[PDB]
Formats: C-alpha cells, structure tokens, sequence
C-alpha cells in the first residue's frame, strides 16, 4: 500500500513563503516520480510541478517558475514543496501524489491528505 | 522392561557365550562390552549389526521379542561385563568369567 | 515370445533429493523473507491427484526439512547482510534498574544502561541511555551485551520485518514434488491418497520454538506424528485440530530513539517508556487450550496404554529458545514461559485466559549458532498479535519405570521440527522416464495414469517427458537435470532409441525377470510396481540392449 | 576421529552438589544430541538424560527429575551434568556417550574415559 503523509494547516500572508513535507511509503522512493499539485476551490486544479527523487531533478510549471522548488531528503524519504511571494490566488490544497505506475507520471492514483494553505 | 540373563556366566577362553536378553518393547538392541577399567564399548547394534573395530566373532540372532549375543573364540580381552539397551534402557548385566 | 521394449517418459519415480526453487505471491514484501531470487508464482496451476498410486513417505528422512533449514538461515543472513553491525555496540554498559522514583526493585527486568559509543566521527563520543532488557545483558554495575563476546552481533535493517509470508518449494525440470492428501496421515508410511505438485501449497517460515504458529491444521482430529514414540530423542510433532488462539502482546510504549554510530550505520534502542513498566504476556484461550490437551492425551493414549497417566510439565531446561516458547511478535521475540500450559496431569477414565508471562529479548541468537547473532531493533508502540496455535513439539521423560504414569514437556532446540510439521506431507522424487517391459512387438497431467495400469500408462509418455528440462546450487541442480536428460537420451541413442518414445528392439525377454504371462504385467500391474519389481535388472536389460544394438548395427552396417 | 574427555574422580559426601564437564571433539557438537550414563556397581545402570547442544534441549530421567540439571557451553564444546542433593545411591561411573550415527543417538559407540564418584 503506498501512502503520502503530508503537512498542513497553515495560513500565510501575501509575501511569505511556505514549504509543505511529504513522507512517502510503501513504495521504493528514489525510483518513482512525485508531483506537487495545486487545487484551489473554483478554477481548475493547476499541476505545479514533478520532483523525480533520484537525481533529484524537478519541473516546475510555466507560471510557478521562479516561484516553486521542490526538494527531497533521499534517506527520510521526503519531498518538500517551497513556494515563494504567495499571494491570494494561492488559497489551495496542496497535494503530493504518485502516479499508478511509475513508467507513467500522470496516472495519480496515490494522493497525499492534502495540505490546506490559506492566503 | 528387559532382563538379560544369566547374572554371570563362567566360561573358559574358547568357549563360546550365549547372553540372553528379554525385552517387553520393540526396539533396537545394541550390546556393550565393559572391560574392567574402560569404558563400556558398542559391541553390537540393531540385534545383529556389528560396531567398527568389533572383531567378526561377536554376532546376534533370535526370534520375537528376545535377543542373544553369541561370542564365539572368547579371548583373553573379552570376559568383560556384558550389556543390553534397548531405547535408554539397561540390562542388569552379564559378568563374563 | 517376449522382448524387452524400451519406454521413454514413463510415470515412474525415486526418492531421490534435489535442490528446491522458491515460488512466492508478487515493494513492502520484497523487505520481508526475501533474497529476490524467488520467482513469482502461480495460482496452483497443476494439482494432479495419482489415483490408484500407493507411496510410502517419511517426514523425518527427508531432504525438503533440510533445504527449508538451509534455505531460511540463508534467507536470514541476506536480510542481515546489507545491515548495521553492532561491533561498535560491544562496549562497557553502565546499567541501573529502572526506576520508578520509589525504592521497588527491577521491573519489567530491564535495566536503563548509559554507555558511550561511537558517532557518525570517529573523533567524537555519544554517551546514550538504553533500556536493555535483563536478558540482552551480563554483568561484568558494569555489564556488557549478552552476545558481545561469543559472536558478531547484527542489527536488523529497521525496514525489514519478521512477519512470516508463505514460501512455496517447487520441483526443478526432472523432478516431481508428491503430495499426501491422507486425512489423519502421519508422516510415516504409506499414503492412498497421493497426488503430484509442482510446488507447495506455501509454507511460513513462522519462527516458534515449543508451540507451533500459523501452521495448518489436522483435517479429522490431532495427529500426533514421531519417527518412533517410545524413543525420546525424536520429538513429538502434534499438529492440531482447530487451532488454540494466543493473544501477545507486549503493554509497553517503549519509546523507540535512534542515533548514528557510524557513516550510514543508525543504532535503533528503546529510550524510555511512558507508561508502566508492564510485563509482555500471551493469553491462551483457557476452555480451548483444556480441549486441546484433552485431545492430545487421547492421541498418545492411542499411542500408549488406554489406561496410562499423562502429566504435562514445564520443559525440563535448556536455553531460553527451549525452555520457553520463542516467536516473533511484531517485531519484537517474545519468550514465554509455558508453565502455565504444560501443568496438568490426566487420569484415563468459563471465558478465562491462561495468561503466560514472556521475556522480550533484542539480541537474538537464532538457530544457536556459533560466530553469530541479530539484534532486533525496537518498535515503537504496543505490539499485539493473535496468532493460531496449530500444533506442538512435545518431548517425553526417558528412564520411564512405573510406566503406568508418562510425562511429557514442550520441546525445541531444533528448528527442522517446525517444517517437517508443515513438510510431514510432502516428498521430493526424481523421474526415471527410461523405463523396460516385456511385448510382442520384438522390432491428464504431469505423472497422470502413474497409478493407472502399464499400457494405459504408456500413452501418457510425451505429457510426462514434457514435464524436463522445465544461486550456486541451483544452477548446478538445473546443469544436473541437463545432464540427466543427455544420459538418457544419450543411451536411448546407444540402444538405437533415440527417436522413438517407445522403442521395440531385438532383445528377448529372460522368464525369469517378472514374466507374469505379460497379462498381468500390462492389465494388472502399474509402472511403479513393474520398476520397483525389476528394479535389481534394469541394469542387466541396459547392458543387453546395448550388446544388442551394437550387434544389429555391425551386422547390419 | 571422535573423543570424549571428562573431568572426574570427584568424592561427595551426601547432600553436597556435583558438577562433571565432558569436552567432546571430532564432530560437530551443535549437531549431535550427547548423552549422560550413571553406571552403578553391582546395580542395573541408568541414562540419566540426553543433552541437544543445539538449544540445549534436556531430557533426565524419571527416577532423577528435580535433582539433575544439564547445561553445555558450544564455543568450548563442553556439556555439563549437574547433581544435586547426592545420597548413597548415586555412587557409580559417570559417562558421557555420543551415538555412532547422530540420527539415533541411543547405540552410543563413542563414550568417555568414565568419571567415578564416591559417596
Ligand atoms: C518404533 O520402532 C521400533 C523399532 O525401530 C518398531 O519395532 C518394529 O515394529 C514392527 C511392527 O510394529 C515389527 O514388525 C513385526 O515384528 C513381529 C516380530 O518380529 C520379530 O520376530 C519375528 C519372529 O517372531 C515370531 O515368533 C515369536 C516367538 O517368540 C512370536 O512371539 C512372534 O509373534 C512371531 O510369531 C522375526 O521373524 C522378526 O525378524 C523379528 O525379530 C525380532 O527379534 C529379533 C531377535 O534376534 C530381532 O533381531 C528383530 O529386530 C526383532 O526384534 C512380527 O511377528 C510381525 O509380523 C506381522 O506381520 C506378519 C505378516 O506376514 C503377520 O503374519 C504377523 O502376525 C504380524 O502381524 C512384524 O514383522 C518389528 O519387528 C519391530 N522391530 C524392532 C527392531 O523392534 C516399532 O514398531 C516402532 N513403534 C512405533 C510406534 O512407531
Ligand atoms: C500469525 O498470523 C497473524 C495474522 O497474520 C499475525 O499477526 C499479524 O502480525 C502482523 C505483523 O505483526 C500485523 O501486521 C501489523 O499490523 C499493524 C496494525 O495494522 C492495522 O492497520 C492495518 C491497516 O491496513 C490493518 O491491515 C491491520 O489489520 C490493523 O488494523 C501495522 O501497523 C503493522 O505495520 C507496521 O509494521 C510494518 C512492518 O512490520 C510496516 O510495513 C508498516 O509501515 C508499519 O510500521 C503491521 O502491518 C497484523 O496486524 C497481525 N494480525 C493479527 C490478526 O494479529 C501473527 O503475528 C502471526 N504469528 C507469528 C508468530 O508471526
Ligand atoms: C535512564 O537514565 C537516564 C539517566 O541515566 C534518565 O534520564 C534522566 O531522567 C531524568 C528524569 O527526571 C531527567 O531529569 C534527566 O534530565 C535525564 N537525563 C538525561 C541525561 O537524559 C532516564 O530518565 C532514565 N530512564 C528510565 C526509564 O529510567
Ligand atoms: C561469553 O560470556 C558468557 C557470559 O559471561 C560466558 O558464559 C558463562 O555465563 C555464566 C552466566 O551466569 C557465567 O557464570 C559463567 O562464568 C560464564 N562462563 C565463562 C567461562 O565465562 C561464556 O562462556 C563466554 N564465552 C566465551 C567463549 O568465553
Ligand atoms: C517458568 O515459570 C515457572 C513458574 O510457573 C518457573 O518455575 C519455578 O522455578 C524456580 C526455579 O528456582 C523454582 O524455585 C520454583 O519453585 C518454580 N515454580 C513453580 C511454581 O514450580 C520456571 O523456572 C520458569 N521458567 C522459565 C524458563 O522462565
Ligand atoms: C536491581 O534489581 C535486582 C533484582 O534482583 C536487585 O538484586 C538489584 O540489587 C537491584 N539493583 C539496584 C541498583 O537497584
Ligand atoms: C564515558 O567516558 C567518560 C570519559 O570521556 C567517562 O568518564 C565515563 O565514565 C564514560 N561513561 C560510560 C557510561 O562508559
Ligand atoms: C481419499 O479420497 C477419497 C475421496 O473420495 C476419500 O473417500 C478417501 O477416504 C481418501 N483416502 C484416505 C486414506 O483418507
Ligand atoms: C502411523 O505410523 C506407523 C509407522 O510409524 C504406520 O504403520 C501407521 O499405519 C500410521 N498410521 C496411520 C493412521 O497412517
Ligand atoms: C485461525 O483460526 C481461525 C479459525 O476460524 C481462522 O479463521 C483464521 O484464519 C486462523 N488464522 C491464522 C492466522 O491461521
Ligand atoms: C476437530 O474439530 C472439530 C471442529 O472443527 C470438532 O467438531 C471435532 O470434535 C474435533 N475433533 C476431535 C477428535 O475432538
Ligand atoms: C507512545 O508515545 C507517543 C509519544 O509521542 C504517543 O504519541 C503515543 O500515543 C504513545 N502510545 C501509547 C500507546 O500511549
Ligand atoms: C484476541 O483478540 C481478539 C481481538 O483482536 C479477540 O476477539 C479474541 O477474543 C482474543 N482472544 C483471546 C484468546 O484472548
Ligand atoms: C480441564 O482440565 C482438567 C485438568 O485437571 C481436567 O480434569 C478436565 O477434565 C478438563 N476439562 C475439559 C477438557 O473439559
Ligand atoms: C483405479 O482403479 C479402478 C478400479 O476399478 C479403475 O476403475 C480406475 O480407472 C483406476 N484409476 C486410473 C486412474 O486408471
Ligand atoms: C536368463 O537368465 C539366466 C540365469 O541363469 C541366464 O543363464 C540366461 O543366459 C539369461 N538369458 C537371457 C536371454 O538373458
């Protein structure tokens, strides 16, 4: 059973940052990609980024760029989400997920709890 | 549970010893050989299976829920006192003179 | 007149001993009893009853037990491979009792132990506080851990876990596993009820030392199985029916804390207990476990007098493995003192719990053996299990004079018991296709029709030669079953053979080979009774079929 | 080749403790099952109980329960047979015996030198 342990329920101010931890098990963490999606209440879910916890490399999205980082401690088996000059269009849950299979990112079968952020 | 038979027997060298043993279990039975002084060595085991080392005049046969060890040609190093085990069980044992 | 006919593929057999291959159900699993050389399996996909075939098994001679021994120490230490080791552990402890802020004594016998160790530098020291246990310790207060001096203790990777999964043994090419599907069969003797398998059904490597764990069970009634009974050496393997259900646990939070001892290398300890210091205990069903007993004394009363007496005692000494009833739980090895089983005494003619004190032990000498030991690594939280007692290792006391009255004691000390009580019904056979009969002709599944008459038997030959040629051992196990296929394709080509499955030759059959008026020998007689009755000839009818063919050929050619 | 050696030629007076160490060598002691011998003059002899090194697996007999204790170390290959509260009767030969094939121990082909006690 693969779970995603997720942070959460914080609130921030226009101009802060805020960094959201995932744990993630019952999978081999380096060999499967993560990605990092925001679901805000109304407008579509925006897709923010995917951190292939390996090499460590990351994508962030065309809008998130210079905005979004994402992290991971290989030995804790966590990634990290940093998103910086937050303003109140990022009122969102934040989710970590996996896809179903790890040869195909997209499939997200596995979604974190969900971090509720409040702006 | 099993009675060897005679208490001692009184032999000359070249005779041949019969040692009976009656047992009330159906078990493999080994005969040791105690030599005054040393330790009690496997003479024979199974009833008729010779122990290595064991010169071929020591041998065994009977029918039922009996056994005999026959000694043929007894020799100055036998005349030691004889025993029968069947499953951790001990004969009273046989003195052989 | 009769002629020797050559049968290539016929459903005939040894008790010959091989090398199995591990078969198991396809991330978390790989972590638990796992080497990852052992290929997925199948959902059963062959179980060919052999009607009509009569076998004579024994679980105590046996090659299958010894496999599961080697296969699962080795098992073991590839998971303790890739590990922390303890060597920088051996280090003087200074250990207190628990203490409670009041002046009662140990509790819980652990003892709270400052030591200093080595840290992820070389140059610098962690001074660490443990909680012990009293027997993970000896006093030297100074003490030092139990197993420092005698062997090279090993961590367990804090991801792998002892709970025990099914391990299938499966037949290499050449060889057949049979089955016994007898109800109330045991272990010795022959089986009417056979069958062949490519594997077994899955077998647990449950871990237990005086009960046996999440085993199976008995189909009828308790059968108790021993090579012979009135020998006390051969253990006593009981296995039940209906389990006795055993709830462990160990009540204590234990706190689990964890510190680097070296580059890579992270010490997991307990580091406190925030509740009461409470003994781990395991909880017997108490009517259920009186009924089991009762069953039991009415199977060795079977075995014995139907008017004996058979007490029941504690185990009579031994290491901790022995004199208690050792498992894993959770994780963690729960010991527990059986005396609150083994105490009753029974004269041929509620809801309550017998509730069994149990250690906890971290350092773990499993199979008691020189040079090593594993040190389980705590787990944080209370542990509970509910496991199924499925069956026993029973002892009885030798030296039995007054045998009106027997006493018999748990048993262990050796591990092969616990899978002969789940191998008691299987057997590894090597095929012999080559097989001879005597005709005229002078010129289902795998092992299908192996109980059915020869004749009929002998149309079934390609579906069991098709059943051949299907790390350092197994390789040598499937080399040696290439070799064997070329011996006998190589003599069926010396007898001219080769190509034919059933090859009639010109080779007259001697009368006194079993002759039977062949009316018999193909309507009456199977191919296992056939070999088995020429079986001290074969070797006669080889050498003259290849003076035959050799004859044949050079007149010929 | 196979060898038992014993300490002995140990007097007690009765009531006391007795301790006879027997070191075994020539074969794998973990594997094979080592058995204790009370050969009495004049009277029947008595095994007094089997020893499986492996788990020190202990099997005394009857007539002797409560009163014999055996132990074993397996990095010194050595058993030990243990007596307490010694009367008149317990004066006799002490062997300790290995079988000639492990699988059955009770035919023992290999006993010790023999340890005599007087009491
Ligand atoms: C635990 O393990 C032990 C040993 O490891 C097992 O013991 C064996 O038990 C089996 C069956 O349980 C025994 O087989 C039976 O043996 C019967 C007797 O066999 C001995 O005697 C006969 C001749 O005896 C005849 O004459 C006697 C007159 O005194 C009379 O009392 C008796 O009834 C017979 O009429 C011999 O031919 C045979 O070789 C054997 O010899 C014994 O004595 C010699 C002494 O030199 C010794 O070497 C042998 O080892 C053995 O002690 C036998 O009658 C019985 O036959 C049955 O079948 C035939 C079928 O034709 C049938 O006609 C007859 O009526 C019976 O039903 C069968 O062969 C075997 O002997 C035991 N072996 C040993 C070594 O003890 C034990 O069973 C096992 N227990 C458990 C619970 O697993
Ligand atoms: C005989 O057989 C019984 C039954 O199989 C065994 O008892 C089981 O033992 C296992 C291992 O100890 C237990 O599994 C553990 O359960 C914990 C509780 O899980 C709860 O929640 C899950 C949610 O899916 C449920 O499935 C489950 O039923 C419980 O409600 C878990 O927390 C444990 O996981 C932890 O450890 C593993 C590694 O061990 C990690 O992978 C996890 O991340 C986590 O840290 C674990 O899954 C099982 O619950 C027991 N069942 C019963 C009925 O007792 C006996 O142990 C076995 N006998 C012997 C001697 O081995
Ligand atoms: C084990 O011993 C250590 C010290 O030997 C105890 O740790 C101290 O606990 C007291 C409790 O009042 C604290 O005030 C100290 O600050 C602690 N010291 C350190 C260095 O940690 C520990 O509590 C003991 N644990 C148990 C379970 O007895
Ligand atoms: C390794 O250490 C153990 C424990 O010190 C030794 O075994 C015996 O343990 C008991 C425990 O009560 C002591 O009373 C004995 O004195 C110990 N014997 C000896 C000879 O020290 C064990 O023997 C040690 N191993 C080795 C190879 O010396
Ligand atoms: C298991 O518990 C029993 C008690 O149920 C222990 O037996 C006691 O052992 C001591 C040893 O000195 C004796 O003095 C007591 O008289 C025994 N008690 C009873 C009630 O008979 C036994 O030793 C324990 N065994 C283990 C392995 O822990
Ligand atoms: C610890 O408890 C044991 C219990 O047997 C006792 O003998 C010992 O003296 C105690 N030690 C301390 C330091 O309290
Ligand atoms: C740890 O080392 C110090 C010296 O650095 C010493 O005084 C102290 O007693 C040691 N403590 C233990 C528990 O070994
Ligand atoms: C074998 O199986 C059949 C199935 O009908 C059963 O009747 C028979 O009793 C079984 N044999 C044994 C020895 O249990
Ligand atoms: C029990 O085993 C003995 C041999 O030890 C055998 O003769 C007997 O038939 C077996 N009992 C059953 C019910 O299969
Ligand atoms: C224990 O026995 C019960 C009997 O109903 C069974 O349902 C359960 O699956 C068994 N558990 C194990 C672990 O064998
Ligand atoms: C075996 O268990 C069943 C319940 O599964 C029970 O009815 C039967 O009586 C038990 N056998 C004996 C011999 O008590
Ligand atoms: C064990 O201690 C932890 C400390 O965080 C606590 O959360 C947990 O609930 C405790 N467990 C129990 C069973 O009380
Ligand atoms: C064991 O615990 C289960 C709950 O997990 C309970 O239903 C069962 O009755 C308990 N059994 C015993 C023997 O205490
Ligand atoms: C319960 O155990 C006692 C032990 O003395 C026995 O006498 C009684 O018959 C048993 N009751 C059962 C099996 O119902
Ligand atoms: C077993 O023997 C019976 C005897 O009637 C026969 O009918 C049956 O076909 C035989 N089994 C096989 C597999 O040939
Ligand atoms: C048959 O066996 C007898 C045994 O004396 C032997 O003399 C004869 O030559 C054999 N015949 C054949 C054809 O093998």
């Amino acid at each position: 059973q693969v779970q995603l342990v997720q942070s959460g329920g914080q609130m921030k101010k226009p101009g802060e940052s805020m960094r959201i931890s995932c744990r993630a098990s019952g999978y081999e963490f380096i060999d499967c990609t993560l990605n990092w999606i925001r679901l805000a209440p109304g407008k579509r879910p925006e897709w923010m980024g995917w951190l292939k916890p390996r090499g460590g490399a990351v994508n962030y999205a065309r809008p998130l760029q210079g905005r979004v980082t994402m992290t991971r401690d290989v030995y804790s088996d966590t990634a990290f989400l940093e998103l910086r000059s937050l303003t109140v269009d990022d009122t969102a849950v934040y989710f970590c997920t996996r896809g179903k299979n790890c040869d195909y990112n997209w499939d997200f079968e596995h979604w974190g709890r969900g971090t509720p952020v409040i702006v | 549970v099993l009675t060897q038979s005679p208490g001692t027997l009184s032999l000359s060298p070249g005779e041949t010893a019969i040692i009976s043993c009656r047992t009330s279990q159906y078990g493999s039975l080994a005969w040791y050989q105690q030599r005054p002084g040393q330790a009690p060595r496997l003479v024979i085991y199974s009833g008729s299976t010779r122990a290595a080392g064991i010169p071929d005049r020591f041998s065994g046969s009977r029918w039922g829920p009996d056994y005999n060890l026959t000694i043929s040609n007894l020799e100055s190093g036998d005349f030691g006192v004889y025993y029968c085990q069947q499953y951790e069980f001990f004969g009273q044992g046989t003195k052989v003179q | 007149n009769l002629w020797v006919t050559v049968y290539y593929g016929v459903p005939v057999w040894k008790d010959a001993e091989t090398t199995l291959f591990c078969a198991s159900d396809a991330t978390e699993k790989h972590n638990v009893w796992a080497t990852h050389a052992c290929v997925p399996t199948d959902p059963n996909p062959q179980e060919i009853h052999l009607e009509n075939v009569t076998e004579e098994f024994n679980m105590w001679k046996n090659n299958m037990v010894e496999q599961m021994h080697e296969d699962i120490i080795s098992l073991w230490d590839q998971s303790l491979k890739p590990c922390v080791k303890l060597t920088p552990l051996c280090v003087t402890l200074q250990c207190t009792n628990v203490t409670n802020n009041i002046t009662d004594d140990m509790r819980g016998e652990l003892k709270n132990c400052s030591f200093n160790m080595t840290t992820e530098l070389r140059d610098k020291k962690q001074k660490v506080y443990s909680l012990f246990y009293r027997l993970d310790v000896v006093q030297i207060k100074e003490y030092r851990l139990i197993n420092c001096n005698t062997s090279a203790i090993t961590q367990a990777c804090p991801k792998v876990s002892f709970e025990p999964i099914p391990i299938h043994y499966c037949a290499p090419a050449g060889f057949a596993i049979l089955k016994c599907k007898d109800k109330k069969f045991n272990g010795t003797g022959p089986c009417q009820n056979v069958s062949t398998v490519q594997c077994t059904h899955g077998i647990k490597p449950v871990v237990s030392t005086q009960l046996l764990l999440n085993g199976s069970l008995a189909e009828e009634e308790v059968i108790i199985r021993s090579e012979n009974i009135t020998n006390n050496a051969k253990n006593i393997l009981v296995q039940l029916n209906t389990s006795v259900q055993i709830n462990c646990t160990r009540p204590n939070n234990n706190t689990v804390k964890s510190i680097r001892i070296g580059p890579g290398q992270a010490f997991y300890y307990t580091g406190d207990i925030i509740g009461d210091i409470r003994q781990a205990h395991c909880n017997v069903s108490k009517a259920t476990w009186n009924e089991t007993l009762g069953k039991v004394v009415k199977q060795l009363r079977k075995h014995f007098g139907n008017n004996t007496i058979i007490r029941f005692a504690q185990s009579s000494g031994g290491d901790l493995e022995v004199t208690t009833h050792s498992f894993n739980c959770g994780g963690e090895f729960f010991y527990c003192n059986t005396s609150g089983l083994f105490n009753s005494t029974w004269i041929s003619n509620s809801n309550d719990s017998i509730t069994l004190p149990c250690r906890i032990k971290q350092i773990i000498n499993m199979w008691q053996r020189i040079g090593q030991a594993m040190y389980a690594p705590p787990i944080q939280g209370v542990i509970r299990c509910v496991s199924n007692i499925t069956g026993l290792i029973l002892t009885r006391d030798g030296g039995s004079t007054n045998s009106t009255t027997e006493t018999f004691r748990p048993g262990g000390g050796d591990m092969r018991d616990n899978w002969r009580s789940e191998l008691y019904k299987y057997k590894v056979v090597k095929i012999e296709p080559l097989g001879v009969a005597p005709t005229r002709c002078k010129r289902l599944g795998f092992l299908g029709a192996a109980g059915s008459t020869m004749g009929a038997a002998s149309m079934t030959l390609t579906v069991q030669a098709r059943n051949l040629l299907s790390g350092i051992k197994q390789l040598q196990a499937r080399v040696l079953a290439v070799e064997h296929y070329l011996r006998d394709q190589q003599l069926l080509g010396i007898w001219g053979c080769s190509g034919k499955l059933i090859c009639c030759t010109n080779v007259p059959w001697n009368s006194s080979w079993s002759n039977r008026n062949l009316s018999e020998i193909w309507d009456n007689m199977t191919w296992l009774q056939w070999d088995k009755e020429i079986s001290n000839y074969t070797q006669i009818i080889y050498g003259l079929l290849e003076e035959s063919q050799n004859q044949q050929e050079k007149n010929e050619q």
